[PDB]
């Protein structure tokens, strides 16, 4: 005979976990997709010598394109 | 109404305007500290053509 | 000893008026919007974008630069016979010892 | 640096001119935005500090603390929404403004370039704290607690003011950069000894040294949740930051003057962990745990080795987060059972399952479980002290053992056993409390992936 | 043989002479204890089986225990010679002991460093 | 205010009032020796762990093995079932 | 990619496969299965990604700092010279830390590679690490958490005074 | 369980010792045939002096047995699994959720068990109505100076339930799962 | 060589997939335990390949993939040491875990939180793999503490049961007492070799002074439940039988022995540490076996058997035979996990009955578990050409033919005799004789999961010994020549133990009920050790914490010395100054006195 | 539950 199982309310904890996962993913998935697209397509930089008579920009001393964008936009 | 929205939530613009004003003030403060702009033995280099300042 | 209100009953469960509460305030609409604001600006922005910003932060600590300089210096020392790392942080020829 | 100061100030008119249904929402939104903006301060240079202007600067020590404060303000708002729900609108706005003023003062302490401005703001932090503790506290002991805290801090700090002014008169400047470059050794004269004390005791009171720690339990127990959060997360690290900043001009007298404080802290860690083993109040247990954890930071600062400073910074950040989360959990339990007795409510692992997981993770972080930043800091300090003296390892290991013991004892007593029969008001945990715990935990776990950020300027 | 009790291993009820006292005074004492216990239990069950209660059954005993452990210590404290001497030997005793130990260790280390008789070949992290 | 622990009882009237306060009997009520340690009027219950108490009795708090309103030992936390046990041993 | 002079690797002496039994070596079949099911798709994906990277080819440079007068050639209160010298000294400190790191990497690689004969076959690496460690400990040690170029200068002056005293005895 | 008494009579204490002696004898004499042999010998000893009438001597008979029992007590006596000191003691205590936790369920959760919750509300109605009788009934039967035993009165008349019944009746089962 | 790294890293990475998927909908269904079991089986199948490569050539590597942080001259990186020990222990651990997980899918079927149980099992497996495949001391400590915490969480599985909480806290306490020594070793290695990687530590330290090795010894004693820190393992039987079968039988409890094995090139140089390990191992073997002989709880007997085998491994370490100790670990996992699974089957069949006194006549009532238990006991007692023969017999032979502490050797031999003895006990009082369990017999074992798991462990406890011994490269000089009597010592002692124990078991039948001897009380009460060492130190510490610190210093003297005294002085001065008199006749006289005094002093 | 909020007994101290 199937007997009713007395449990504490699990609706609220489950709802909180679902909301937390959804709000994390809402930007995690776009960020992960953007990172993958940037790495695959744009790629990193190559360690070339400083051309004579040329003064590189500050962001031109970093390898990863996202780090270069951060250094060029916010610093 | 649109006017109702602004007249009820105009406060949601202070702190962003505050951040903009703070960034402007930081730039203004940086302006008054250009005593050694290009005169440091380490980063002192000849200005490239069409470059009056290195902004340092 | 005094004419005072009886102690208010222990805080009424917000689930009573609205079973979906999210805590916060008493109005269901403001509860929903406060929960949305908290979750969004806490997890989706300042947590996710914050960790990504701090993960791809440009190397201003000059760790890769230091490693490259160390590689160049080691090449010079070993190729030319120099004993790698000297034993004086400053040249003795510029020290006027008593 | 005004990019963070100006929005913090603008928070006040925003909350004052906001509808009664939107104070909390707007406050949370824009405090979180301010924290997001302040995250940009973590891009510290390898050698030189970020000198924004003549008044404000930030290095790899100031930036983590600034981020911690800007991140903790929204958490304090979320934790204080609950009990401050039946209060009138004006008093809610007043409480929010007190929190904002505290955050602003903390930011300007952590960014100040002048020692006297740092002192002014770090003593200005008392007023919002004291008001919060004595006005919105629940018990009748909040009045004595506020006095103890205020008078301990002032009796510690006034000689610091005298010493700072004397140093300004003698050396000509109190700027951190100048006082660091134009540094000179202190002789073993009595005058230098008392100047060293005046400079040290002020911060020894702030991060509670064993013996001067009596104000911390009262302050953390009688204050509201948000007040305890700041007092545990930032107001204790103020002393550590000040000591790490001022120890530059206190050498080489420290080598010989640190022995009393080193012994006091290395014994008080054991004493306070043992006290935690036999506590009946949850908040008091957490406060004594905070004392025991800050004893390690005191030791690390008083040893003055690079590994000690890195461990001190890591432990400061980690302990702030862990203590804030523990106080929040205790606050939830209190708001449920309206009592702080640890043995009152039992078997909460069967009624609130997710809150039990939050308790478990918080306790694991508290007992320095690898690879958490708590363990990173503790292990760095332990290695530094072992290099200082091999005998230190005995006390360090005993302290670690007792910390694990009392943390797991708290976990077992609260979130385990048979549920309290008569208690019937334990409702399902709200989304707000769970979100608060998640926002306390997730940055803490993420920092283990990039520990370099909170390892201080000596990394 | 016989069982010697201690503080960590109390005397079992069976081997306790007081368990066998049938004198009317002891019986009356037991009756009074049972009466007090039953009155307390009745009050607790009345508060516990009440369908109109939606809170915590406050226990005066627990409140008194908490108060006596924390808030009633100092007001009932008198600085007797026993208390003063115990406080001294437990507060400054271990501090001075550890200071002596650590100071001696540091002095030994410094002496060995000074005379150059201590090896530090790969001690480049401290 | 009169249901809180107070100073060490001196007169027999105070010893009866304290015994009534702690829900004990005047003959059974024994305060700690007034040596200045700050125990006050709190009773010195028998120094026995919470494991010796009858496991088959229907206690108000089963895990703690205590009854509502019953006076609580000073060292209850030390004497819980998860800690130091004073129950008799065979040897 | 890395300069083999900085990170020396001994020439690879791999014994030739000389089976004596006729049983089918399962290792060879497993390696072939792995190379068919993992290596080939991974190599194709890397080829695609490298083509995409080569499509957009940009460069990054190694910033070079010119030498600056040291703390020795620095007036008592010349804050500008002191700042320049302190920054240069901190950069040199970081470079020396990385040099020690490279030597330690060499030592660890030698210890693992040589197998059970590491003790005899890594004496040269141990000697190099000992030299570098002694130099680093002489230069950057016991300075404290508040180290500065002035403090290294003071330690060097003390060491030179000790050397003079030893030489005059 | 059942309400205890202020004391245990000499008859009760002798029986209590007898059960302990046989259970410890079972622990010692592992073999079933071996235990049965010494069980009768134990029974004989408890019947050798059963008819002894001197309560002073009878108490002295008890005392000697307890001392003999304690010395001969098995250091590791057998304990039933679901018994105090047993391996399965309090094993399912973490699953015994009190019934009042169901009132906090979300309506969607309650919508999945309509028949159970509907029957549950009828139980709540019964408790709400009968409570006034139970309060009244207890006052009547209770001696003026409160009660002196934990025994509770039954339902004297019809349309009444035993006072203080709810928790005893709605207690969680031994295997809630 | 190229596939090696990929396979070795995947064998660890795949184990994390169930943890990641625990956030998905699989965790909410009844398929999660089966998914976990299949994941572990696939992990074992993948781990077989690196073992084959190592057997073929000897491929050993170190994969320092992620650079975590560089602390000036110290670089901490995520590095895995794929060597003989790791590459061989991973498959054995995964195989045992697979068997245990199937046995738990059968045994823990009724549990409402079986998904949590399986998730915790995989978490423990991940932590153990981190511990084994660790190249830095920090990563090894991560695995150490992870294993300890998972043990804590699995001992107190039933949160309501207070005894489980006590056992978990006790285990944590002892493991942290060992972690004290572990942290001491880490600090010493960092401050005297400027590295936490095993590579540089082995390189620089060719003398390895006592202190770091003593810290390692303390950590090993803590995790391997050696003497002084032994009682947590027997009390760790408070958790579910799968937990005690997986963690505290085969994988977790050997962590200390594996730590000592990992630092073997360092312990070889030292001599005091070797002697201390040997003495500790002998003490553990003798004491734990002596306690096991008179235990009535089958799980307790098996736990004490695990303790004795760990002591034997520690002895093998003390004889400078690390590879023999590793081989003994591998074989002991195989047969002891099966023994624990058989015990769990017995317990489940007899409705949660664990006392052997109420179990009997199970020889023909449970033939498969009877066969498995018999084979496991024979392997444990070093029956020739079984799994235990290739380890225990070689250990005894090596100990005999070596410069050894004589009493340690004597204790090891006596311990082998007592292992044979307690093996007889778990057969005579459990399978032989007439049934003693209550009526309403529910004995049933025709479950595919239980039978298959026990069968796989049977195959492993019969043939893996031969396979591994013939497949591993020789790493120790064999004891070719040895006096015959010494060559047979192991078998002779085992036979003597078998005969003596069975003789006493027969005498139990004799209707000659006696009273307990002092030695029997000493053995049954575990040497009284978890009765005075669990009451006196704890009481002293707690009473000190309550009185000497909490009241005396904090709430009394500290306050009396500074806050209370000052405030009282200020109050008295306030009362003095504000005399509340207000009479001109008084303070005008005071003015006159002040004028006179000022004129006298300041002139 | 509520804040202590001084009563007459406390107020008459001042």
């Amino acid at each position: 005979k199937r007997l009713f199982i007395i449990k504490p309310s699990g609706f609220y904890d489950r709802r909180f976990l679902k909301l937390m996962r959804f709000y994390i993913l809402l930007t995690g998935i776009p960020v992960a997709i953007g990172i993958t697209l940037v790495n695959v397509f744009i790629g990193e930089a190559e360690l070339a010598d400083i051309p004579e008579g040329y003064v590189p920009e500050h962001w031109e001393y970093f390898k990863h394109p996202i780090s270069r964008w951060i250094a060029r936009t916010f610093y | 109404n649109v006017l109702q929205i602004v007249r009820d939530h105009w406060v949601h613009i202070l702190v962003p305007v505050g951040f903009v004003f703070g960034c402007y003030l930081d730039r203004r403060s940086d302006e008054k500290l250009t005593a050694f702009r290009n005169k440091s033995l380490l980063f002192k280099r000849e200005l490239r053509p069409n470059e009056e300042v290195t902004w340092k | 000893i005094r004419l005072q209100e009886d102690p208010d009953p222990e805080d009424e469960n917000l689930y009573e008026k609205n079973p979906d509460s999210h805590g916060y305030d008493k109005d269901p609409i403001v509860d929903l919007w406060n929960m949305r604001v908290v979750f969004f600006f806490g997890f989706s922005i300042v947590l996710v974008l914050g960790s990504t910003f701090v993960a791809y932060l440009p190397d201003y600590r000059m760790q890769e630069w230091a490693r490259r300089e160390a590689e160049r210096l080691v090449k010079y020392r070993e190729a030319n016979g120099l004993p790698l790392m000297e034993s004086n942080c400053f040249d003795p020829n510029k020290i006027q010892l008593p | 640096m005004l990019k963070i100061i100006i929005p913090t100030t603008m928070l006040l008119p925003m909350t004052w001119m906001s509808k009664h249904n939107m104070i909390w929402i707007n406050a949370t939104v824009h405090s979180l935005l301010i924290s997001l903006i302040s995250l940009s301060l973590l891009n510290q240079l390898g050698e030189n500090s970020l000198n924004f202007s003549l008044t404000f600067f930030s290095d790899s020590l100031s930036a983590p603390l600034l981020v911690l404060t800007t991140w903790l303000l929204p958490l304090m708002l979320m934790a204080s929404q609950s009990h401050l729900s039946k209060e009138t609108t004006t008093r809610k706005k007043l409480y929010i403004t007190m929190l904002i003023l505290l955050q602003l003062f903390l930011i300007m302490t952590f960014t100040a370039t002048e020692l006297i401005l740092f002192y002014i703001l770090f003593e200005a932090t008392l007023v919002p704290t004291l008001i919060i503790i004595t006005r919105w506290g629940n018990q009748t002991e909040r009045l004595n607690a506020g006095l103890y805290f205020l008078f301990y801090t002032l009796a510690g700090s006034l000689p610091l003011l005298v010493a700072l002014v004397y140093i300004q008169n003698t050396t000509g400047s109190l700027n951190f950069l100048i006082i660091h470059y134009w540094s000179h050794p202190l002789s073993n004269s009595w005058s230098n000894i008392f100047m060293w004390l005046a400079c040290i005791m002020a911060f020894m009171v702030k991060m509670p040294l064993y013996g001067l720690h009596l104000w911390l339990p009262k302050a953390h127990v009688e204050a509201p949740i948000a007040g305890s959060m700041v007092l545990a997360a930032v107001l204790l690290k103020l002393g550590g930051y000040g000591m790490m900043r001022i120890t530059t001009i206190l050498n080489p007298l420290t080598n010989y003057m640190a022995y009393p404080f080193l012994m006091l802290s290395m014994w008080g860690m054991i004493m306070t962990s043992s006290i935690c083993l036999r506590q009946t109040d949850l908040k008091s247990l957490i406060a004594y745990s905070s004392v025991s954890h800050m004893a390690l930071v005191i030791v690390a600062i008083m040893i003055q080795t690079p590994w000690s400073f890195m461990g001190a910074t890591a432990l400061m950040i980690a302990h702030g987060l862990t203590s804030s989360m523990l106080f929040c959990l205790a606050n939830t339990n209190y708001e449920r059972v309206h009592s702080r007795t640890m043995i009152l409510a039992r078997g909460l692992q069967t009624l609130l399952p997710l809150m039990a997981t939050w308790w478990l993770m918080a306790s694991l972080t508290n007992l320095a479980l690898p690879p958490s930043i708590n363990l990173i800091g503790e292990l760095f300090i332990i290695t530094a002290s072992f290099s200082w003296s091999n005998i230190t390892i005995i006390l360090m290991g005993m302290n670690m053992m007792i910390t694990a013991l009392y943390s797991l004892y708290m976990l077992i007593t609260t979130q385990r056993g048979k549920y309290t029969h008569h208690i019937n008001n334990i409702k399902a945990s709200f989304t707000r409390e769970n979100a608060l715990m998640a926002l306390h935990i997730l940055p803490l776990l993420l920092l283990t992936l990039n520990p370099k950020m909170i390892l201080g300027p000596l990394y | 043989p016989k069982y010697k009790p201690s503080r960590l291993a109390t005397l079992p009820a069976t081997l306790d002479p007081a368990e066998y006292d049938i004198s009317p005074e002891t019986r009356k004492a037991q009756a009074e204890r049972l009466a007090i216990r039953s009155r307390l239990k009745r009050e607790y069950l009345l508060q516990y089986n009440d369908p109109n209660r939606l809170g915590v059954i406050e226990d005066p005993a627990l409140i008194r225990w908490t108060y006596a452990r924390s808030a009633n210590i100092y007001p009932n404290f008198r600085p007797t010679p026993k208390t003063s001497l115990l406080g001294a030997l437990f507060g400054i005793g271990p501090l001075f002991f550890w200071y002596y130990v650590f100071k001696t260790d540091r002095d030994k280390k410094e002496k060995l460093i000074q005379e150059g008789k201590l090896d530090q070949t790969f001690n480049i992290s401290y | 205010k009169d249901m809180f622990p107070g100073p060490y009882p001196k007169t027999p009237e105070e010893r009866a009032a304290a015994a009534k306060k702690y829900n004990m009997r005047v003959e059974d009520y024994e305060p700690y020796p007034d040596d200045g340690m700050g125990y006050g009027d709190y009773p010195k219950l028998p120094d026995r762990s919470q494991q010796e108490r009858d496991p088959w009795y229907d206690w108000d708090h089963p895990d703690l093995r205590l009854n509502w309103g019953e006076p609580i030992h000073w060292d209850l936390d030390m004497y819980i079932r998860n800690r130091v046990d004073t129950s008799p041993t065979p040897v | 990619s890395w300069d083999k002079d900085v990170y020396p690797e001994p020439p690879r002496r791999t014994p030739a496969p000389a089976p004596q039994t006729s049983l089918p070596n399962p290792v060879t079949y497993l390696t072939k299965i792995f190379d068919l099911l993992v290596d080939r798709p991974v190599t194709l994906a890397r080829e695609f990604i490298e083509q995409q990277h080569a499509k957009n080819r940009y460069y990054y440079y190694h910033r070079e700092f010119r030498r600056v007068p040291d703390i020795t050639e620095c007036e008592e209160k010349d804050i500008l010279c002191m700042f320049e010298a302190e920054m240069q000294w901190r950069r040199d400190y970081k470079v020396d830390q990385e040099i020690v790191n490279i030597i330690q990497e060499r030592l660890k690689a030698c210890q693992q590679r040589e197998g059970e004969s590491y003790r005899q076959n890594c004496a040269k690496e141990l000697e190099q690490f000992t030299q570098v460690s002694k130099a680093f400990q002489d230069r950057y040690s016991d300075l404290g958490a508040h180290y500065s170029a002035r403090k290294c200068l003071a330690k060097q002056k003390q060491r030179m005074l000790a050397e003079r005293k030893a030489a005059k005895e | 369980f059942s309400a205890p008494a202020a004391y245990l009579t000499h008859q009760q204490k002798v029986l209590r010792l007898y059960k302990r002696a046989l259970r410890h004898l079972e622990s010692w004499c592992v073999h079933r045939d071996k235990y049965r042999y010494f069980a009768c010998l134990m029974r004989a000893r408890f019947d050798e002096h059963k008819n002894e009438k001197d309560m002073v001597k009878a108490t002295q008979l008890l005392r000697q047995a307890e001392e003999e029992f304690w010395y001969g007590q098995h250091p590791q006596p057998y304990i039933f699994p679901e018994s105090p000191g047993g391996t399965s003691y309090e094993r399912y205590e973490c699953y015994k959720v009190p019934e009042w936790c169901l009132d906090d369920w979300h309506p969607s959760e309650k919508a999945m068990y309509p028949d159970y919750f509907a029957k549950r509300e009828q139980w709540k109605r019964l408790r709400r109505e009968s409570w006034e009788r139970e309060v009244k009934q207890l006052q009547e039967e209770t001696p003026p100076g409160g009660p002196r035993t934990e025994a509770l009165p039954p339902a004297r008349k019809e349309g009444d339930l035993p006072p203080l019944w709810w928790h005893i009746v709605t207690r969680p089962r031994e295997r809630p799962m | 060589m190229n596939p090696f790294a990929s396979l070795t890293l995947t064998t660890l990475i795949i184990l994390t997939i169930p943890i990641m998927m625990s956030n998905s909908n699989i965790y909410k269904t009844n398929l999660y335990p089966n998914y976990v079991k299949t994941t572990v089986s696939y992990a074992f199948t993948l781990s077989l390949v690196p073992l084959l490569m190592f057997m073929h050539t000897g491929q050993e590597m170190i994969i320092s993939n992620w650079h975590w942080m560089t602390l000036q001259t110290v670089e901490l990186s995520l590095s895995f040491k794929m060597d003989y020990f790791s590459v061989m222990f991973i498959p054995v651990a995964l195989f045992v875990t697979w068997s245990i997980m199937e046995f738990s899918m059968w045994y823990m079927h009724s549990d409402p939180f079986i998904n949590r149980f399986f998730k915790y099992l995989v978490l423990f497996l991940i932590t153990m793999m981190i511990l084994v495949t660790a190249n830095n001391l920090f990563q090894l400590f991560i695995g150490w503490e992870g294993v300890g915490i998972m043990s804590f969480l699995l001992i107190g599985w039933w949160h309501g049961r207070t005894d489980a909480n006590t056992a978990a806290l006790q285990a944590i306490l002892y493991n942290r007492i060992g972690d004290i020594g572990f942290v001491l070793s880490m600090a010493w290695f960092l401050t005297h070799s400027n590295a936490w990687d095993l590579q540089q530590i082995f390189m620089l330290n060719n003398e390895c002074p006592n202190m770091p090795l003593i810290g390692l010894l303390l950590a090993a004693a803590g995790k391997s439940a050696q003497f002084g820190l032994h009682p947590w393992l027997p009390s760790a039987m408070e958790g579910p039988t799968p937990v005690s079968a997986l963690l505290h039988s085969s994988t977790m409890v050997v962590a200390g022995v594996f730590l000592l094995i990992r630092f073997y090139p360092l312990m070889e140089t030292n001599k005091l540490v070797q002697t201390m390990t040997l003495c500790l191992g002998a003490i553990t073997t003798l004491f734990t076996a002596l306690c096991a002989i008179t235990q009535n709880d089958i799980k307790k007997i098996v736990a004490f058997s695990t303790s004795s085998q760990l002591g034997l491994m520690m002895v093998t370490i003390g004889i400078n035979q690390p590879h023999l100790a590793f081989l003994h670990i591998c074989m002991h996992a195989f047969f002891k996990a099966m023994l624990f699974m058989c015990s769990g089957s017995i317990i489940h069949s007899l409705n949660d009955e664990q006392d052997i006194r109420k179990m009997g006549g199970l020889y023909k009532a449970m033939p498969f578990t009877t066969t498995a238990l018999i084979i496991g006991s024979l392997a444990l007692t070093g029956m020739p050409y079984l799994t235990g023969f290739y380890s225990k017999d070689l250990i005894i032979e090596a100990v005999n033919m070596s410069y050894t502490n004589a009493w340690a050797l004597l204790m090891t031999l006596i311990a082998t005799s007592l292992t044979a003895a307690y093996s007889t006990r778990i057969i005579f009082f459990a399978f032989l004789g007439k049934p003693r369990f209550p009526p309403l017999v529910l004995i049933n074992e025709n479950n595919p999961l239980l039978i298959n798991s026990i069968k796989r462990l049977l195959i492993g406890s019969i043939f893996a010994g031969f396979i591994i011994s013939n497949n591993i490269p020789p790493m120790t000089v064999p004891n070719t020549t040895m006096p015959l009597y010494m060559k047979m010592t192991a078998l002779i002692v085992t036979i003597m133990g078998f005969m003596l124990a069975l003789e006493l078991n027969n005498t139990t039948y004799y209707l000659k009920f006696k009273y307990p001897s002092q030695t029997y009380k000493f053995s049954n009460m575990l040497g009284y050790y978890p009765s005075i060492m669990h009451r006196l130190p704890t009481y002293h510490n707690l009473s000190m914490s309550q009185k000497s610190a909490s009241s005396l210093l904090d709430l009394i003297w500290l306050e009396t010395i500074l806050p209370k005294t000052t405030s009282f002085i200020q109050m008295k001065m306030s009362i003095m100054v504000s005399n509340q008199k207000g009479l001109i006749k008084l303070y005008f006289l005071s003015f006159l006195i002040t004028i006179m005094i000022s004129m006298t002093l300041f002139n | 539950a509520r804040q202590w909020q001084p009563d007459v007994e406390w107020a008459e101290q001042f």
